[PDB]
């Protein structure tokens, strides 16, 4: 009883999404992680120099 | 090389240092873990030891030897996810009495597992007087195919201990037991000489000559 | 004299002095930087692994140069220093042998009094000891035909001292604990049985390869000394044993350990 | 009334199945070889450990083990700032303040401790013993310098406050040992664990879960959020990486691979969101492509498994940590 | 809090002995490197001697080698300094002075009361003018010069600022001249380049009057500059 009563209440608040476009929603990844991949080094390796590891 | 963190390298030095003397003492101890299952078992074990929620640390004391006691009873979480940080132990100890025998598969299921596996194991029966008057009457039954043996006593008490074991399907372990009646003071005594073995069985097999 | 073959000669004892020193290096690599290996008692095997380096690259050598050529090439110095050296060396790894079998048996006998004092104080303690008493047994008497001291009271002493204790010390032990491990070990018994051969052969192995290395040399040498004097010319493939035990000891111990074995092969590949 | 939640379980199927339709941006590089070496060797553990944190400097990182010591270390000179002695020996998980000021760890006490750092004598003392959960503990977050967010064992999340010392409120559903709980960037949202390969985001101002993922096996052990804060990967012991995105309601890239079989750890995403770190049960710490889906990164060493690993704010290093009792610095 | 109270000192005739006793309580002293350092009656501040947190290091001063020893015991809480052959020139008053060293660290945080004690190459810094008339309302500035760079490779700048009330201890203004320490008002701000040292104080009020002092911990010894006083004319 109570837990058909929480769950039924639980799963509209589930259901009410949009939703958004799988498409758009990779196409805005890529488009940060392009965007944002000038910046970690682990890509392009740094100079030694500058480097706090020896 | 600069005034200051030439302190500070002091410092980490004598850190390290003070740490090292904490673990090499901290570690001179033994450690025994024991994980009764279902109900009245652990209990009477704890008790002959001469902020709720949470396993609890029985410290022991014996021949220069204090053992770390941990006995995982109020964890209702599942096994599996906090079940393998007690890794480095020397010696389990396995209380059951006396129908309800999933304790026997759980035996098998703790006994077999992907690591855990090359630790002794000291299994207690610490109801004896009980199943010694409950056999007297006949129940009989015994709810157990092929038994085929005598009622009473010790040969059905020998079945029983035949069961229950023979699982171990692997090599250098050694299971224990024991006839406890809940009223003696021995179990202290034999967990020692159990300690004791298996020590010497583990400094044999280094180097080893095993 | 050899004049021809001494090429091959020295081709095999540089081939003897470099596995020596590639298996101690190894084993002292090993040694260090494992956390599983990180314990007082690897500190004794540590010990006899730089005795045996230091033996191997300081005595082969010079040794070498005599009895190839039948001079001295070298002064008078420093033939002294050289033989000190040589028998301070031998007797080191000798007595390493000894204190880790003797620190063995104390491990396994009496075991919960025991594991109490195993603390790198003391086994450091021990080694000073061991290398003290290795440089009392060596300092005396500290075509030129600089060859090895012949003192009648020097010869014998020197001989027991660096061979005889440390034998029967060995034989007395390990047959103790192959007596005990027989009686604890009295459907998997595939199993009990192999196991029990095969720790009776381990322990045959290691006590054999010593005695049958050195006991020939030592026995020649109490022989000659104050008794009938029969030598032969063998006594040089009896002088290079030892040092062929030397080269041999570090991996007989090595082998039969499944951890210290699963660091060599990580160490190797 | 039970069949309409399954109807209408049918019915959200449906929906999140039409609401997709890979084949996209595959044509971009490849990551390429990548590869990366020891820097540092942090050795002052002597038992296992578990979990460690990377404070809001880049500087100093934070690690517990079964021996009970938490260790501050100078990531650039290997010292170590402190050494903080331990109540209960047992702990599973370890957190940095945002300020610097506090570090909490909590583990099978069922109690979240809570320490302090910058005092007038200068020594590290507690500041609160949190005793609301009956269950062993898993991690510890700090959503600010006044709140901590924790889930325990019991199926439940809770967020506290220090000061007050009390359960504020209480999120619950899991059915299952929840695990590994990782805020967002935005500190206002949050996914967890579960034992019954589920996710959950709650909100941390309402109170009740927002969305509820499935599509795994088993059970999962590690979960971190993008730094875009609008997606998050979860490991499993199935040796799958599934990656899902709250906007999709589904999952998007099943990473995955033959010749392994082993389970998972910890994971953690890049500075760029571009490389995704992952430690498996095994001898190796496996790194894997965002969305290119390739196994391309692999690190050996070291010996035992692996448990933990973290990523600086920063992008300069990695950390990691396991059961040897050692740490390294890959850069 | 933290205090430290200290009374071995008194009138001792030239060449003779006495021993200084500085009592520390508040803290954990078994774990800080504890210093000395003395002002001499009219002006002027210098370096006695520093020990170490784990008395593992000791240093002096270039005219106390030979003369005066140092000595701490943690269980006792004290510090022990012994003043033997006492010259004229030794009759000023003292003060202990507690360190720390780790990473992120503010040494010279709190500082003693100070004895009474009475008779019968290295960088230097130099600050002037010593006096500035100043008004409350108004922001001043400060500058003391230094002769060698003190910007260490590891990106810091070891110089260290005071401030001395008029008949009170002095205490820490800006720690590593860039930083502020705890208990102090946001306005003050350190700065300087490598060389150059620049202190600046915004708002001046009418109780932050009192002399300003500049002190390096690149290498030691240590020294101390001139100072400047300031007024409410
Ligand atoms: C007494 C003594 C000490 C050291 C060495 C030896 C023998 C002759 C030897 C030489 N070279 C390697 N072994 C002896 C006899």
């Amino acid at each position: 009883i109570a837990q058909a009563r929480k769950l039924v209440e639980q799963l509209k608040m589930e259901a009410n999404i949009d939703r958004i476009k799988v498409s758009k929603a990779a196409a805005d990844l890529m488009a940060y992680c392009e965007a944002h991949a000038k910046e970690d080094p682990l890509l392009t390796p740094v100079p030694a120099s500058e480097n706090p590891f020896r | 090389l600069s005034a200051e963190e030439r302190a500070a390298l002091e410092r980490s030095k004598a850190i390290e240092k003070n740490l090292k003397e904490d673990g090499i003492s901290a570690a001179k101890d033994v450690k025994l873990l024991l994980l009764g299952a279902g109900e009245s078992g652990k209990s009477t074990i704890v008790k002959q030891m001469k902020k709720t929620t949470g396993i609890v640390e029985t410290h022991f004391t014996f021949k220069n030897l204090h053992f770390r006691l941990f006995d995982v009873g109020g964890q209702r979480s599942e096994r599996k996810k906090w079940i393998h940080c007690f890794e480095d132990v020397t010696a389990i100890i396995f209380c059951v009495a006396l129908r309800m025998h999933e304790s026997l598969m759980l035996f098998d299921s703790i006994c077999n597992n992907k690591f855990f596996i090359d630790t002794s194991i000291i299994l207690f029966l610490n109801k004896k007087d009980l199943f010694g008057e409950k056999i007297k009457k006949s129940p009989l039954t015994i709810c157990f195919p092929e038994y085929t043996g005598p009622n009473t006593y010790e040969d059905a008490a020998a079945y029983i201990q035949a069961q229950f074991e023979s699982k171990n399907r692997s090599p250098n372990k050694e299971i224990y037991c024991h006839m406890t009646c809940a009223t003696d003071t021995n179990n202290i005594q034999v967990v020692f000489d159990a300690v004791t073995d298996i020590i010497i069985a583990n400094n044999l097999r280094g180097c080893g000559l095993y | 004299y050899s004049l021809q073959v001494t090429l091959t000669l020295v081709c095999l004892a540089g081939l003897l002095m470099l596995l020596t020193v590639f298996g101690n290096v190894l084993v002292i690599i090993a040694v260090f930087t494992s956390r599983a290996l990180k314990a007082p008692q690897n500190l004794f095997l540590v010990s006899l692994a730089s005795a045996d380096i230091l033996v191997a690259t300081l005595v082969i050598p010079f040794s070498l140069a005599n009895e190839v050529m039948g001079y001295w090439y070298f002064g008078k110095a420093w033939c002294e220093i050289y033989l000190a050296l040589d028998v301070l060396f031998c007797t080191s790894s000798i007595v390493h042998l000894c204190a880790i079998s003797l620190d063995r048996y104390w491990s396994i006998t009496q075991a919960i009094e025991y594991n109490l004092k195993r603390t790198p104080r003391r086994i450091k303690a021990i080694i000073i000891t061991v290398w003290v008493i290795s440089a009392v047994i060596s300092f005396p008497p500290l075509e030129p035909r600089c060859e090895i001291n012949d003192q009648k009271w020097y010869v014998i002493s020197s001989c027991i001292g660096s061979f005889f204790a440390p034998c029967l010390i060995m034989i007395l032990v390990y047959v103790r604990i192959y007596q005990i491990a027989k009686r604890r070990t009295r459907s998997r018994w595939r199993g009990r049985q192999n196991r029990e051969k095969r720790f009776t052969f381990v322990l045959a192995v290691v006590i054999g390869v010593f005695v049958v290395c050195w006991f020939p040399f030592f026995f020649t040498y109490t022989l000659t000394a104050v008794g009938c004097s029969v030598p032969r010319t063998l006594f040089k493939f009896f002088f290079w044993f030892g040092y062929c035990n030397s080269s041999l000891n570090p991996v007989i111990y090595t082998i039969f350990n499944h951890d210290f074995r699963r660091a060599f092969k990580k160490i190797l590949c | 009334l039970r069949q309409e939640a399954e109807q209408l379980k049918n019915q959200i199927r449906d929906a999140r199945k039409a609401c997709a339709d890979s084949q996209i941006t595959n044509n971009i590089d490849p990551v390429g070889r990548i590869q990366m070496r020891t820097r540092r060797t942090l050795r002052g553990h002597l038992a296992k450990i578990y979990a460690m944190h990377w404070g809001t400097d880049s500087r100093l990182l934070v690690s517990a083990s079964q021996d009970g010591k938490l260790i501050i270390w100078d990531s650039y000179t290997t010292n170590k700032v402190h050494a903080i002695p331990l109540r209960s020996s047992w702990v599973m998980t370890c957190a940095y303040a945002p300020s610097g000021n506090y570090v909490a760890c909590g583990g099978l006490d069922n109690i979240c401790s809570i320490y302090n750092l910058k005092t007038r004598e200068g020594n590290v003392r507690v500041s609160r013993e949190l005793a609301g959960h009956t269950g062993y503990l898993s991690c510890c977050r700090f959503l600010d310098d006044n709140q901590i967010v924790t889930s325990s064992g019991d199926t439940t999340c809770a967020l506290w406050d220090i000061e007050t010392g009390q359960q504020t409120t209480t999120f619950t559903g899991h059915t299952g040992d929840v695990m590994s709980l990782s805020l967002a960037p935005d500190t206002r949202l949050f996914v967890s664990g579960a034992c019954d390969a589920s996710a959950k985001l709650w909100d941390v101002r309402e109170g009740m879960c927002r969305q509820t993922f499935t599509g795994h096996e088993s059970d999962i052990n590690a979960i971190c959020f993008f730094p875009n804060g609008n997606a998050f990967a979860t490991g499993s012991d199935d040796a799958t990486c599934r990656l899902f995105d709250l906007r999709a309601d589904q999952e998007l890239m099943t990473y995955s691979h033959d010749n392994i079989i082993c389970g998972i750890t910890s994971v953690s995403f890049s500075k760029s969101g571009r490389l995704l770190l992952a430690g498996y049960d095994d001898f190796n710490c496996n790194v894997w492509d965002a969305l290119k889906a390739d196994r391309a990164g692999v690190l050996a060493g070291h010996d035992n498994r692996v448990s933990c690993l973290g990523v600086t704010d920063d992008g300069m290093a990695v950390a990691t940590g396991s059961w040897d009792s050692f740490l390294k610095i890959w850069n | 809090d933290v205090q430290l109270v200290e009374s071995g000192g008194g009138l001792v005739q030239p060449g003779g002995s006495r021993k200084l006793s500085c009592s520390a309580s508040g803290f954990a002293f078994s774990s800080f490197g504890m210093h000395w350092v003395r002002q001499a009656p009219e002006k002027g501040l210098e370096w006695v001697a520093y020990i170490s947190s784990g008395s593992g290091t000791i240093y002096y001063a270039d005219t106390v080698k030979g003369r005066f020893t140092i000595s701490r015991d943690d269980p006792k809480n004290t510090l022990f300094l012994q003043m033997t052959s006492l010259r004229s020139e030794d009759t000023a008053m003292y003060y202990c002075v507690r360190s720390i060293y780790y990473y992120g660290s503010s040494p010279f945080d709190f500082w003693g009361q100070g004895t009474t004690l009475t008779v019968s190459s290295d960088i230097v810094m130099t600050q002037a003018t010593s006096s500035v008339p100043v008004t409350p309302g108004e922001s001043v500035s400060i500058s003391c010069r230094s002769s060698k760079s003190l910007l260490h490779s590891n990106g810091n700048t070891y110089l260290y600022w005071f401030l001395q009330r008029p008949g009170q201890s002095p205490q820490l203004l800006i720690y590593r001249m860039s930083n502020l320490a705890s208990g102090v008002p946001d306005r003050f701000s350190g700065s300087g380049s490598g060389t150059a040292f620049t202190l600046t104080i915004s708002r001046l009020e009418a109780e932050d009057v009192g002399v300003y002092y500049c002190m390096q911990h690149l290498e030691y010894p240590l020294t101390f500059g001139a100072g400047t006083k300031l007024e409410l004319k």
